[PDB]
């Protein structure tokens, strides 16, 4: 920990293909398992994130 | 549409027809698309469809019932699709709701059709019916099926 910045990796997810699937994997597991993209907090940055527990997909996010 | 039967189905019930059926489907559609571009799957929007259990019965309402009927469908397209986790359908077959006073509605045989053991409405009660289908237990079996 230390170094936390805005768009961080984010240069070499453009450019490499074998980042690109380290990435676009882990977004979809977050995405699918606690309701949110790693990708949007990391390119954006954004102050408050509200998960929404709505829908079969919304319960077993909730239940995690 | 009143004493519109089946010879004078014109433009007005064309356009009756686009209001209360094809533009609501579009209107649904509209809410998917901006709901999938933001990547919002777990947050869907319950459509209330008001339904009628009179389908046919009383004719010269022009393509009201057709209109009423063709809603139905939506409780099968949400197996069938892609749209599910944007929407839910949960239709209300809304009954006898009383308006105002004499002319509103049908108010006098409203005391008869209740003499049948039938019960009829006000306004304020059928609020409160379908605020019903908004209270969090009925939002959870929507998102069920």
């Amino acid at each position: 920990q230390g170094s936390q910045e805005q768009g961080m990796g984010m240069d070499l997810y453009k450019t490499s293909k074998a980042a690109q699937d380290v990435w676009n994997r882990a977004d979809n597991h977050f995405k699918d398992t606690y309701g949110f993209s790693i990708l949007d907090i990391v390119i954006n940055n954004p102050v408050n994130l509200t998960i929404h527990f709505g829908g079969e997909k919304g319960k077993r996010i909730r239940e995690n | 549409e009143q004493g519109i039967e089946l010879e004078h189905i014109d433009s007005k019930s064309e356009f009756a027809h686009r209001i209360m059926l094809t533009n609501i489907l579009r209107m649904m559609g509209c809410v998917k698309k901006q709901k999938s571009a933001r990547g919002i799957e777990t947050r869907p929007a319950q459509v209330i469809l008001p339904m009628s259990p009179n389908h046919g019965t009383f004719g010269g309402d022009g393509m009201y019932s057709e209109s009423k009927l063709s809603l139905e469908t939506l409780f099968n397209r949400w197996h069938s699709e892609s749209w599910a986790n944007q929407l839910t359908v949960c239709g209300a077959i809304i009954g006898w709701t009383r308006g105002t006073g004499l002319m509103s509605a049908n108010n006098i045989i409203a005391e008869g059709i209740e003499k049948m053991g039938v019960r009829t409405f006000s306004q304020k009660e059928m609020a409160f019916n379908l605020l019903g289908l908004l209270t969090p237990e009925v939002v959870e079996l929507c998102q069920k099926s």
